[PDB]
């Protein structure tokens, strides 16, 4: 009862702190697996972490050398997990600061910081831009891209927006895709804004031409998009 | 709190200071009101009357021989001069077996003693037939007589009798002026003190004055904090260090915030309180507040006013001078007409049965709602008339509230009557003119501006009194 | 067309009032717009006028206008004009949740309507506000009713001091050290449900921060008229007016019964089925199809008297277009042949009528309901229907189920602790069905009672879509070949959503054919399709005897009641079969019918009873006292008597006492 | 009421939605084949004399028992009982208790623009006491 | 008093209540204090 009770208390605290260190090893492992730019732009704590993980796997192999818990949980002194934890805290605070730097801008605060970390792992790939485009924004899904990059259709330019209802509308200005994620994201927001503005103006001029040609049956209001057509016609009824 | 109870029991001895065997009678002569006023500022008018009657029968449940409170709280053709409504009330007194022997013990069949007794305003003092009283109702059955024969003297005859038949020490059952420092001398530096923020009640100002005139030692060293954002960390540290120094504080806006108090009253009960560390709590009456404060605290109240005059007065009170003193008289005049109409709608809510199908939650925000929407009308230059804006004004501050077609129809008609806009006193821009308008607007809110009659208002108030009675309350 | 008819209505208001002023005010209520050649355009309302968002809303389906919505429009426009938010409210499910989003995207701005969910950290609300402020977004946090008033203070003061900053029209301000620039276009609106359940109450100054807007009414008519429009013909507006009038007046007039429903999805259904049905029919057959389609639901739902009422109520609308008809004599005679001879079962025009109604309802929708006792004709109705279905079609894979036979958890699968997933049973059924063969039609039946949990567990198929969900993250949809059948006897515990899901069918229990049934059993037992049947043994004599007894003893026991327990009269003939068999082992027919009927009869009423029976009986009862004495002897043909016995080895043990051969 | 819509629908062989009910305080008519003399009506908020709608006062009760009434139905929008301006709607709730969201609003003569009659808040109760 | 009351808890356990004249005696104890501390110091010390 004595030997086993003290052994059980020690094994309990050891396996507890071990499970904590281990699960956060999984978390940091994955965090630095999704991207390399994170590890590059963050040399210090990631180097600390890779040393942590190297000797973590090492002492884990040492523990796995004896699996028979009845005669293998005799691994006393396993309180290095305490210092492991303190290093974990000092590195995770920095990691959160770096995530804050990466988010630094308003539109990032309507999304999981984990999906933001996916963006910071891979923001340049236009397919991923297309994916998170609909996840973030209200009425858009994706946009078309150049099929050839001499190897693939990776991240070249936008040619036409694709909405929720598969509204496909070409780009008056063929937006070029860059790596300055938030910069060309603002550029795409202005594509939305002013491309819609010029589409509104063109549709309004041809809708005035339609009001003039109201006397012959106009299929122009059918050719126009429903939203802009109904808006321009409501204006027309205001003048009426 | 019994600690407070024995505390105020001490001043009733302390305020006495009489040097005689006249002491003990004067001692208790302070005690009964010191404690009765200590409860008269926390209860409601109903809870007052029952506690009175409770102490009434408890001191030294006798007169009610057979369950009279039942049909007193409701649980004819023998007379002609009376109206039929009195006949129907009397028909209630003459229900199957309710008071028939007493109703004939009235001997109303002789119309003379009853016609005159009912024809004379205030019968009990002037023309009350003494012999008729000896016949039916000597001590208190007079109040059962006033139940149907003339209900015009319910409250006054209640007050007159209960003070007369009682040997209650209070010559006048009410109390003196609102003087609060003398009640704050007995305050203790550990128990909390709550301020019930009744409508138009801000006794905080006196709390500073006393904290300046008497607490010269700690002025501006104490403070007050409304229950805001993260003021958990701010105020608690302030209360903590203030406790370490014995400072003062008041907390407004508590009703806003119950679920800081669970932590706040916890850290309060975690530590006792330092000396001279007087607390103060302030909030409007709201539920959802942890009882741990409301059971051990001080409960002091004030008095809310009403009426078109007071509504107009407070409306121009928040409507600041630069808001009053606008560019042209025209703008301020329609503002005065709008506010009179909005006040009319707000004051109509006091009539649950008929004024509206239900008393909607009209708000001063709705008066704020009329203000800047009018600023966006007057922001441009052009002679802006008011058939749409009144619709707008009606679509908003009441269109949301006024959903019922009857209320909707009554609303639009008010919109057409106040500002004609149908084709089917005012004054100039200065504020003093509309203050002049507030006093020209007679304080007696006549039913003409409302569009009602006087009697059902009395009936609705009589019904409220019956609800008070019922809530005060192998047999039949 | 919605906005067209709205403009229309307002122009009729104008022509009815003969509105004079150009600044007309019922006119200034609505929207104003103007262009510009700056970069930035402008909108205008009664007073508010600002730039446009140029946001791509995406074409979506959009609600209808109503005076309530005029009120709400104006409330929101003024709250915007004031720089304070609005707090519209009212009863739940009013439509305000759709109107908030509709009104937000009307101008085309974001509308983030969230749920106040899981004790929202004051921090979390602060970060949501911080993002929204500089992003220029708009939104609402529905379910304010559940929030710690801790967070209520935090957020109320964030909102009020942010409101004061925006009223100052500042550029940058600080909140919990967040000294950040602001965005001009920002809008918060709030909606809660008043005092119905126990929920966190609103702070006083926070309820003063906003004003409220009570709301209570919705409506249809537009969607109907719009699809009748879009069907292929024109004259449909007043048609839809007649449709909605008939609908609401049916709601009001028709007696309240639990199964009585006019389910919204069933309405949209009837509409677009008639839409398809116009094809291949000239302009005249348009109108007959309307009333015949209304009858397509009038028949299997409404009892006879309400049917007469309703059909006259309809014949008011078009009194010259009463005699259209159905045409399916081919399937009529197919099912007739099946019921008559192929089955060996007894046929009946009425039974075949119910079969036809069931067939067309199954053609319309995947499943429906039916009320009746088991083995009472209706099960044979669907059996003869599936057999005529294999006569007119390839084959019918068929399955049988009962919800209350087992628990729902094993009916749908669960984890074995050890975390091992176990499946349900409908999963196996659908697996074998979609994966058998194609030369079949797939059907399943559910018989039992109504319990809400299992029936709502499979709303994912009872809804318009026929698709599944599983705890093991499995989703299975089905081709129209898979159909459901729902047998029920009482809807004591149903829900209106479940009623609106599927169809309906009722059987007046008097419609069960009595005389053909009994004549079939008297003439020929059912054909022995299965092996190893049990032993089974003029006929007009006992037929006429039973027929004469029928009404007389019915009236007799109608006076009497008296039985101990409620019973039907079918199992009585089930015992009359035992009577016939013990006769095989007229007077005996009488005696055994007497023994069958006298079961639940009470003691003191035993002197009513058999007494009036021996009054009504051919053979006069010689046993004047306790006439129940009837053990008639076949061989000697004596009249009646009894018998007894008792002894000690019969009474040896503690138990097995010889309770003597008591009478 | 709808049942009397129903019986009069069939008697004249008209449409239901065609049938427009209208009150007739005086007597019955014969487009409407039947005119019902019904009981249990009391006006509130306004008094009345023969062919005149008066206004209640303080001493008069809030209630005024209506004269013996009658009713009739008609075509959709024909020349019915009285003039639309001369007539004017007044709410109809359940009974003495103003609860339960008035069943409908019934026509009544307006001596002057309904403005004052709206301000009066007139109504009708089915039963009191 | 008697929030849960049954003869079982009375039969098994020992019952002790007290229900007015005690609260009386603390009154005079405090009133004799406020009446006069000589009355106090006399009474309590002598007791």
């Amino acid at each position: 009862v004595e030997d086993w009770r003290e052994k059980l208390g020690r094994v309990d605290v050891v396996v507890n702190e071990w499970l904590k260190v281990q699960k956060n090893w999984k978390i940091l492992y994955n965090i630095f697996l999704l991207s390399e730019d994170i590890r590059m732009q963050l040399p210090e704590d990631t180097k600390v972490f890779e040393g942590v993980d190297k000797e973590f796997k090492d002492m884990m192999s040492e523990v796995s050398a004896n699996p028979s818990v009845v005669e293998a949980c005799t691994i006393e002194r396993r309180d290095v997990l305490v210092g492991w934890s303190q290093a974990i805290k000092k590195c995770e605070k920095a990691l959160n600061d770096y995530l804050e730097q990466k988010k630094k801008f308003p539109r990032f605060y309507f999304l999981s910081n984990q999906s933001l970390l996916t963006i910071l792992s891979n923001g340049q790939n236009a397919p991923k831009v297309c994916e998170y485009l609909g996840d973030c924004f209200d009425g858009l899904k994706t946009l078309t891209f150049e099929p050839p990059a001499n190897p693939a259709e990776t991240s070249k330019v936008g040619i036409g927006m694709i909405s929720k209802d598969d509204e496909k509308v070409p780009f008056s200005s063929k937006f070029i895709c860059e790596g300055a994620v938030e910069h060309w994201l603002l550029n795409l927001e202005f594509r939305m804004r002013e491309t819609l503005q010029e589409i509104l103006e063109g549709a309004k001029n041809t809708a005035d031409l339609w009001d003039s040609g109201d006397k012959p049956r106009e299929e122009w209001v059918e050719g126009y998009n429903a939203q802009i057509a109904l808006l321009t016609t409501t204006i027309v009824w205001t003048e009426d | 709190s019994l600690e407070s109870f024995i505390t105020f029991f001490f001043k009733a001895i302390n305020r006495t200071t009489v040097r005689d065997e006249n002491r003990i009678p004067t001692l208790i002569l302070n005690i009964r009101q010191t404690i009765y006023q200590w409860i008269s500022r926390g209860l409601f008018e109903k809870h007052k009357l029952i506690f009175l009657t409770l102490i009434v029968f408890r001191l030294m449940d006798v007169a009610y021989e057979v369950a009279e409170m039942d049909f007193l709280i409701k649980c004819e053709n023998t007379l002609d001069w009376l109206p039929n409504i009195s006949w129907d009330q009397i028909q209630g007194l003459i229900n199957l077996e309710e008071f028939r022997n007493f109703a004939h013990q009235l001997e109303k069949e002789a119309p003379n003693r009853f016609k005159d007794w009912y024809n004379e305003l205030q019968p009990e003092d002037q023309k009350l037939p003494l012999d008729w009283k000896r016949l039916d109702s000597m001590p208190f059955k007079k109040l059962l007589v006033l139940r149907c024969l003339r209900p015009d003297r319910m409250t006054i005859s209640l007050n007159n009798f209960i003070r007369a038949v009682l040997p209650q020490g209070d010559a006048f059952v009410e109390m003196d002026q609102k003087l609060e420092s003398v009640i704050n001398e007995d305050s203790e530096s550990t128990i909390p003190i709550f301020f019930i923020l009744s409508p138009g009640s801000d006794p905080v100002k006196e709390v500073e004055k006393i904290a300046k005139k008497k607490r010269i030692e700690p002025g501006k060293n104490f403070f007050n904090i409304a229950l805001g954002q993260g003021q958990d960390e701010i105020a608690r540290r302030r209360i903590e260090e203030g406790n370490k120094e014995g400072h003062w504080v008041m907390l407004q806006n508590i009703h806003l915030m119950p679920t800081w108090l669970i932590e706040l009253e916890k850290i309060l009960d975690s530590y006792g309180g330092n000396s001279e560390f007087r607390l103060f709590l302030s909030a409007e009456p709201s539920t959802g507040i942890p009882i741990g404060i409301l059971d051990r605290s001080i409960k002091l109240t004030n008095e809310p006013p009403a009426g078109l005059k007071a509504n107009m007065k407070r409306a121009w009170t928040y409507f600041s001078k630069e808001e009053i003193e606008d560019k042209d008289p025209k703008i301020k005049s329609i503002l005065f007409a709008l506010c009179f109409f909005h006040s009319t709608l707000i004051e109509r809510r006091r009539f649950g049965p008929k004024g509206w199908n239900m008393s909607y939650p009209f708000n001063m925000g709705d008066l704020r709602d009329s203000y800047l929407v009018m600023n966006r009308y007057m922001e441009q230059n052009q002679k802006v008339p008011f058939n749409d804006l009144i619709y707008i004004f009606g679509e908003i501050m009441y269109g949301g509230h006024i959903v019922d077609d009857w209320d909707r129809r009554l609303c639009n008609s008010y919109l057409f009557n106040t500002m004609h806009e149908q084709l089917f006193v005012p004054g100039q821009n200065p504020y003093e003119k509309y203050i002049e308008h507030i006093e020209t607007s007679l304080k007696q809110e006549t039913p003409l501006a409302y569009g009602l009659h006087p009697n059902a208002e009395i009936g609705f108030r009589t019904d409220q009194c019956k609800t008070l009675f019922n809530t005060l309350l192998i047999k039949s | 067309i919605t906005i067209d008819v709205h403009s229309r209505d307002v122009v009729e208001k104008f022509v009815i009032q003969k509105v004079s002023e150009a600044e007309s005010f019922a006119w200034l209520s609505q929207l104003k717009f103007y262009w510009e050649n700056k970069n930035k355009c402008i909108i205008r309302i009664v007073d508010w006028f600002r730039f446009y968002s140029y946001e791509y809303i995406g074409n979506a389906i959009r609600l209808v206008i109503t005076p309530l919505t005029d009120r709400c429009y104006i409330t929101l426009t003024q709250a915007l004009n004031l720089t304070m938010g609005g707090a519209p409210a009212g009863p739940a499910g009013t439509g305000k949740t759709e109107t908030t989003k509709d009104l937000g995207r009307a101008i085309g701005i974001p509308v983030m309507v969230f749920n106040c969910s899981d004790q929202m950290n004051k921090d979390s609300m602060a970060q949501i506000f911080m993002g929204l402020s500089q992003s220029g977004a708009w939104g609402c946090f529905d379910e304010f009713n559940r929030i710690s008033i801790e967070v209520l203070s935090v957020v109320s003061t964030q909102v009020k001091c942010v409101l004061d900053a925006l009223k100052e029209k500042k550029t940058k301000f600080s909140f919990e050290e967040g000294e950040i620039q602001l965005q001009d276009t920002v809008g918060f609106f709030i909606t809660m449900n008043p005092g119905y359940a126990g929920r966190t109450e609103l702070p006083e100054n926070l309820k003063a921060l906003f004003r409220s807007c009570a709301m209570v009414v919705p409506d249809l008519a537009l969607i109907c008229e719009n699809m009748l429009m879009s069907e292929g013909f024109t004259m449909a507006r007043v048609l839809s007016r007649k449709f909605v009038s008939l609908y609401m007046l049916s709601r009001e007039l028709l007696s309240k019964q639990k199964h009585y429903d006019w389910g919204l999805r069933a309405v949209k259904s009837v509409l677009r089925q008639a839409g398809k049905l116009k094809r291949g029919d000239p302009d005249m057959p348009e109108d007959p199809l309307l009333m015949r389609a209304l009858r397509d639901f009038n028949m299997p739902k409404i009892v006879t008297d309400d049917k007469v009422i309703f059909r006259r109520l309809i014949g008011d609308l078009f009194p010259k277009l009463d005699p259209p008809t159905k045409q399916n004599p081919e399937l009529k005679k197919i099912v007739q042949d099946t019921t008559k001879k192929d089955m060996g079962l007894v046929a009946e025009e009425l039974f075949v009528t119910k079969v036809v109604q069931l067939a067309e309802i199954l053609e319309v929708r995947h499943c429906c309901f039916v009320i009746g006792p088991p083995g009472s004709g209706k099960t044979c109705v669907w059996k003869t229907l599936i057999k005529s279905y294999i006569n007119s079609g390839e084959d019918a894979e068929y399955d049988t189920l009962n919800p209350k036979a087992v628990t729902s958890d094993e009916l749908f699968g669960a984890y074995t602790k050890t975390k091992e997933w176990k499946n349900g049973v409908i999963a196996v059924i659908m697996k074998n069905q979609v994966k058998k063969a194609t030369h079949m039609h797939k059907w399943s039946v559910l018989d039992g009672d109504i319990d809400p949990e299992w029936i709502e567990s499979l709303n994912t198929v009872m809804d318009d879509n026929k698709v599944l969900t599983l705890v093991s993250n499995d989703r299975i949809f089905l081709t129209p070949q898979m159909r459901l059948i729902f047998e029920i006897s009482n809807l004591r515990n149903a829900t209106p959503a479940t009623v609106s899901r599927a169809g309906v069918l009722f059987i007046n229990e008097t419609d069960i054919g009595w005389m053909p049934y009994m004549n079939s059993w008297l003439e020929r037992s059912q054909i022995n399709i299965l092996k190893q049947q049990k032993e089974m043994a003029a006929k007009s004599v006992f037929y006429r005897c039973f027929q004469s007894y029928f009404e007389q003893n019915i009236d007799v026991h109608d006076k009497n009641r008296c039985p101990m327990v409620d019973i039907a009269m079918i199992q009585t003939i089930c015992t009359i079969l035992d009577a016939l068999l013990i006769q095989h082992l007229e007077a005996f027919f009488i005696f055994a019918g007497l023994w069958a009927i006298g079961g639940p009869v009470g003691g003191g009423q035993d002197d009513s009873f058999n007494t009036v029976w021996k009054g009504a009986a051919k053979v006069k009862f010689p046993e004047q006292g306790l006439c129940y004495d009837y053990y008639y002897d076949i061989n000697e043909n004596k009249w009646n008597t009894w018998k007894v016995e008792d002894y000690l080895p019969n009474d040896q043990p503690l138990f097995s006492k010889i309770y003597v051969a008591t009478i | 009421l709808t049942a009397i819509m129903q019986v009069i629908s069939r008697a004249k062989a008209y449409e239901l939605n065609k049938l427009y009910i209208q009150t007739e305080i005086t007597k019955r008519s014969i487009a409407a084949k039947e005119g019902a003399y019904v009981y249990g009506f009391i006006l509130e908020g306004a008094r009345w004399d023969y062919q005149l709608g008066q206004l209640e006062e303080s001493k008069p009760k809030e209630m005024f028992s209506v004269l013996p009434v009658t009713y009739c139905k008609a075509i959709p929008l024909p020349p019915e009982g009285k003039e639309d301006k001369s007539l004017y709607q007044c709410p109809v709730y359940k009974t003495e208790d103003r609860g339960n969201t008035y069943v409908f609003t019934a026509q009544l003569k307006t001596r002057f623009p309904p403005r004052k009659w709206i301000l009066a808040g007139v109504a009708i109760i089915m039963d009191v006491e | 008093i008697n929030p849960h009351f049954r003869p079982e808890i009375a039969a098994q356990c020992t019952i002790i209540n007290f229900i007015e004249s005690g609260l009386e005696e603390q009154f005079i104890a405090m009133v004799v204090n406020i009446e006069k501390n000589e009355l106090e110091m006399a009474k309590q010390d002598l007791v």
